[PDB]
């Protein structure tokens, strides 16, 4: 009386589990297109002359 | 007088003529878009004097000269009086023969197309440039103040064209002409 709703237990935790595990797989093994970029700035910091083309 | 075969760039306005050659950062020389002529009767016998006076001559001589502007609001319509100032501007005094040199002029966008047209006709028959270009006052302006993007609006002499340009694009639907400028300003 122990074991079979024990059994059943077990394969209903595995397949929800289990479709939880293959998906947490793809999350854990890629999580670089999960992240960012620094995204620097040059913002021309010389604001004390101006430059040699003939457009500026 | 110039040691390179340069483009030369003259921008005839209906207030004064800037010019000099392509590649430099301001005209080499500026002269008045006018041609001068005597409205008195000669008294003297051997005093020289000109028919007509063109650009600076006009204006130093100017005491005794009516001086007219062959180009109203924008547009060339004494095309024999801007060939005058032409020879003089390129020859006299910037040194630049068009012959040797192609040249680039300047218009609105809407100025009527006989501006442009005649123009080119007269730099191409009576100067001989190797080639030419008219170019529109927006992109010019745009290229000047280090844009590709922005509203041009020219408050010159002649009439203002108001033109946007976007990314290096004309926004044409947008354009708004106005029949005022430096020269009405002057007159009010």
């Amino acid at each position: 009386m122990q074991a079979l709703l024990g059994a059943r237990a077990k394969e209903s935790l595995d397949l929800r589990a289990h479709l939880k595990q293959v998906k947490k797989e793809d999350t854990e093994k890629e999580n670089r297109e999960v992240g960012d970029w620094r995204k620097n700035i040059d913002a021309l910091s010389g604001m004390e002359g101006r430059k040699k083309k003939f457009e500026s | 007088d110039e040691d390179e075969t340069t483009a030369l760039v003259c921008d005839n306005g209906s207030g004064l003529v800037k010019a000099g050659f392509a590649g430099d950062d301001a005209p080499r020389a500026v002269f008045p878009s006018i041609v001068g002529r005597p409205r008195h009767q000669g008294v003297m016998v051997g005093m020289g004097q000109k028919d007509s006076y063109v650009g600076d001559e006009a204006q130093s001589k100017r005491g005794i000269l009516t001086l007219k502007y062959p180009i109203e609001h924008g547009i060339i319509t004494n095309w024999d009086d801007m060939e005058k100032i032409w020879h003089h501007t390129f020859y006299n005094e910037l040194r630049v023969a068009p012959e040797e040199h192609p040249t680039l002029l300047t218009e609105a966008p809407l100025n009527p197309k006989a501006n442009r047209e005649k123009m080119t006709q007269i730099m191409f028959e009576t100067f001989n440039v190797p080639a030419m270009y008219v170019a529109i006052q927006a992109v010019l302006s745009l290229y000047a103040s280090g844009r590709t993007t922005g509203i041009v609006l020219d408050s010159g002499d002649g009439v203002t064209h108001n033109v946007p340009i976007y990314e290096g694009y004309a926004l044409p639907h947008a354009i708004m002409r106005l029949d005022l400028a430096g020269r009405d300003l002057t007159d009010y």
